[PDB]
């Protein structure tokens, strides 16, 4: 009746009606007939399901607030036993034949009730009946079990785990009636209980004791029985099983020592078969991603346990092949990257937040390399050679997707450049680096198969600069500089910019920059022209490469500062909000201020804009801009020669002084604080 | 014409009301005034093809000022978990916020964001965060004062709402 109109208010946006309904809820709750009304509203069919969920969640609040006088969140109107025994047999009537929303909400409520009444032990077997009664009914009990086992404290756990876990194995082993999803949720329940029980054993022992520890063996054998099965072919189910096995490995290794030598081969078969299936169905395309991530997480965890460390090293050369097999760019990703270069710069970056199979494989490879540098280097060499051979074989036949193995091979061999190049320095392997660069990298710069291969080749030549002929260096740099042009697609341009970063870093560390010297003006012109086409993420990279280019040779910058300074200032103005843009601008100005020949023009062109930023009202210029201007000024003054310019003392000092005086922003005062502090460094 | 209700669930004093106001109309406000309950600030957006309404249902972080947690999530179409890059506690219960959020509304596109990129990005939480990895959770970093990605979460939600990744304001 009118009991339900309030809830509609709770769902309404208008502030007044919502506040009124909320106060109606807060005032009527004290009556004991509340909970029965919530139940009769949420369980009854033929009603707006939103109201059902609302009643169920408010019932959760009720049970948390007016059920136990001992709870830290108790309210005066404690619940009478009549309403308790009424809802306790009227609430479970849900969990059935409805949309998963209201079922999960009613399950939330039940778990709230059952969280209190497991020790007092009312009949907690109505759901146990629903296990065998067929479907929607079972899903309700499964959600109930999940919520409850997530809710139980350390106290109830040594008592409820030896009760749920046996019935859990019963549900799992029975593959005739319980479908895939129900069994997967049972596995999730087991994993939750095991993780929390191991946490408890860490806190106060009692888990690995005379308790469920044998059931752990039972479930381990049940798992190792499951992975072989292709029905029950649900890949996500295999993912849940594998995640559970990872839990077992990481939590209590001691129990896993005996049977793991049987679990490893089936994991290996899963990895290989899934590699084939992925390359067929996602790479060359005219929850499986989660499965692949699960396999990789398992390998990661296997690398952790010291006793299990040598287990991977024995088969390492057989693993890196399939890793490199996974790092191929998928057709969907090619489409996206062609359609949105911003995404290409964000993803292929080496500090990204996206997580695709490619990135996970790259992480696995970097890990197994940094753990077994010599062995991993040898294995990567051998597997790269094998991939090269198979790629040439399938290239002679002219396969339409032969190059994606070249991309991944180059990526694997570059992303770990340190160990491989070091091993080649002492010849600990027999991988022909010169042959690699000539027949693999350079030879593929001339093809016309796909842009991304060209870009990956450019980026790959960057790492192995410490091992290449000067003629090779000139070849690669000439190709790269031609990469910044507009004639080429954007992706190869971006990759070429990254390659220029790599060159400017390696050669400088190699102290051989006179090879890059004749290429600077073309490089800088290409960089500048690129930054003016693309807006934000490409710029966030172009500016950093520009900073490194300035660091390359000061004389060139001193010659062409009239280009760097105006562009850098214009960008720092138009794109001032970004933090990395501000830091990059400050870095440019810092590296630029070392050049005494650039002092005059840099100051004359910058200090006016800086002070004009300082003079402006705090509510007129964009926020945070004053702080970055102050920091730029600090860098300029501190990183310059001791004798100060007339421009600074006549304009910068009084400008920043009055700015610090009349300002009120905490950040402004703070940053200006160091500004005036740095100013005291005058001799 | 179409109304898309979303929801913020940012724990603690991490910027949500500053965010919504700065998007609604105005600039950053320094003063901390914790919201008690929920205040919807209707926020419509024009697109290259169409027009989208995003009634932000800002919610309260702190416990005592909750009122009805999980109460207002019903009939949502997206949501923006939040935490500041400067605080450590605002992250370690993002799993809890997620479980409380995806339970009432089923798998709506949620964009775990991060506020105030200006101060110190990934300071005390960790230099990297592994929660958005496997799920349907697009991470980001925005600012309510600096106004850095301050259209990107809503762009992402609109794209994943109408479907076409070509929508632009
Ligand atoms: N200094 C600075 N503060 C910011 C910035 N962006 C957001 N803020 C924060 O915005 C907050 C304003 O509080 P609210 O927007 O109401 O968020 P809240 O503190 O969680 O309050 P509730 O919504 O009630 O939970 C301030 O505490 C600031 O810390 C920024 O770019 N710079």
């Amino acid at each position: 009746e009118a009991l339900v109109d309030t809830l509609t208010g709770i769902l309404s946006p208008v502030q007044e009606v919502r506040a009124a309904a909320e106060e109606q809820i807060k005032v009527l709750e004290v009556t004991e007939e509340f909970g029965v009304h919530l139940a009769e509203l949420t369980v009854d069919p033929q009603g707006a399901l939103a109201i059902r969920q609302l009643a169920s969640v408010i019932l959760k609040q009720y049970v948390e607030t007016h059920w136990c006088a001992q709870s830290e969140k108790f309210r005066p109107p404690e619940t009478t036993e009549r309403a308790k025994i009424v809802i306790r047999e009227l609430l479970p009537n849900g969990l059935r034949e409805s949309i998963s929303k209201v079922r999960s909400s009613v399950a939330y409520a039940v778990s709230a009730i059952a969280h209190w009444d497991w020790p007092e032990a009312w009949p907690q077997l109505f759901n146990l009946l629903m296990e065998m009664l067929v479907l929607n009914a079972v899903h309700g009990a499964m959600r109930v079990l999940t919520e409850f086992t997530r809710e139980v404290t350390d106290t109830q756990m040594p008592l409820v785990a030896p009760v749920i876990l046996p019935e859990m194995y019963k549900i799992f082993t029975m593959a005739e009636v319980y479908g895939i999803r129900t069994r997967s949720r049972a596995v999730e329940i087991f994993t939750t209980c095991a993780h929390m029980i191991c946490n408890m054993e860490e806190l106060e022992k009692g888990a690995a004791k005379v308790l469920i520890f044998p059931v752990v063996q039972q479930f381990t054998e049940a798992f190792v029985q499951a992975l072989q099965i292709p029905p029950t072919s649900d890949s996500g189910f295999k993912m849940e099983v594998l995640k559970a096995v990872t839990a077992l490995v990481k939590n209590f290794p001691k129990h896993m020592v005996s049977s793991m030598q049987q679990i490893l081969p089936i994991v290996w078969n899963t990895l290989t078969e899934s590699a084939a299936f992925y390359v067929r169905t996602e790479v060359n395309y005219t929850g499986f991603e989660n499965l692949v991530f699960s396999i990789f997480e398992f390998v990661h965890a296997l690398l952790e346990n010291s006793k299990f460390k040598s287990t991977v090293k024995k088969a390492l050369p057989e693993l890196i092949y399939y890793i490199i097999l996974y790092m191929q760019i998928t057709e969907e990703q090619i489409k996206v990257w062609t359609a949105n270069p911003q995404q290409f710069v964000e993803d292929e970056d080496d500090d990204t937040f996206s997580y695709t199979v490619r990135i996970a494989a790259q992480d696995l490879l970097l890990a197994v390399a940094t753990d077994f540098q010599n062995e991993s280097a040898a294995a990567l060499a051998a597997a790269a050679t094998r991939h090269l051979q198979e790629a040439e074989q399938t290239k002679n036949s002219g396969t339409e997707h032969w190059w994606k193995i070249h991309e991944a091979c180059m990526l694997a061999l570059g992303s770990v450049k340190a160990i491989i190049t070091d091993s080649v320095k002492n010849g600990r392997i027999h991988f022909d680096m010169h042959g690699f660069l000539t027949n693999v990298i350079l030879a593929d710069l001339n093809l016309s198969v796909s842009p991304f291969l060209l870009g990956r080749a450019l980026w790959a030549a960057s790492r192995f600069t410490v091992a290449m002929s000067p003629e090779l260096i000139q070849q690669f740099l000439q190709a790269t500089v031609s990469g910044l042009h507009e004639t080429q697609p954007p992706s190869v341009r971006i990759s070429a910019v990254r390659a220029i970063w790599g060159y400017c870093d390696q050669l400088k560390v190699s102290e051989s920059t006179h090879v890059l010297q004749p290429f600077l003006p073309s490089i800088l012109d290409g960089l500048i022209h690129l930054a003016a086409q693309f807006s934000s993420e490409v710029l966030n990279l172009v500016m950093e490469t520009l900073c490194i280019v300035c660091t390359v040779d000061p004389e060139f910058t001193a010659s062409m500062e009239s280009k760097i300074c105006p562009f850098t200032i214009a960008i720092f103005l138009k794109y001032s909000n970004d933090p990395v843009v501000a830091s990059l601008a400050q870095d440019i100005f810092k590296e630029l201020s070392q050049i005494e020949a650039c002092q005059g023009p840099m100051q004359m062109r910058l200090i006016p804009t800086l002070v004009s930023i300082m003079q402006a009202p705090a509510d007129k210029i964009p926020a945070g801009l004053c702080a970055t201007a102050i920091d730029i000024l600090t860098t300029v003054v501190r990183n310059t020669k001791p004798p100060l310019s007339q421009l600074l003392i006549c304009q910068a000092f009084p400008a920043v002084a009055q700015c610090t005086l009349h300002t009120d922003d905490n950040a402004t005062m703070q940053n200006g604080g160091e500004c005036l502090r740095a100013y005291v460094s005058v001799t | 014409v179409p109304t898309f209700k979303l929801v913020l669930v940012g724990d603690g004093g991490t910027g949500k009301t500053t965010f919504v106001k700065r998007h609604l109309t105005g600039e950053f406000e320094k003063k901390y005034i914790a919201t008690i309950g929920v205040e919807v600030h209707p926020l419509s957006f024009y697109t290259n093809f169409g027009e989208i309404k995003f009634d932000v249902w800002d919610t309260a972080g702190l416990e005592k000022f909750g009122g009805l947690r999980d109460g207002y999530y019903i009939n949502a179409q997206c949501a923006i978990i939040m935490f500041d890059v400067t605080s450590r506690i605002t992250y370690k219960n993002v799993p809890n916020w997620h479980r409380d959020l995806v339970r009432v509304c089923e798998n709506i596109p949620i964009v775990l964001c991060g506020n105030k990129v200006d101060v110190k990005e990934r300071k005390v939480k960790a230099k990297t965060i592994t929660f958005h990895r496997k799920k349907n959770l697009q991470y980001y970093d925005i600012s309510a004062k600096s106004n850095y990605n301050f259209e990107k979460p809503f762009l992402w939600l609109a794209r994943k709402l109408a479907g076409n990744p070509q929508l632009e304001f």
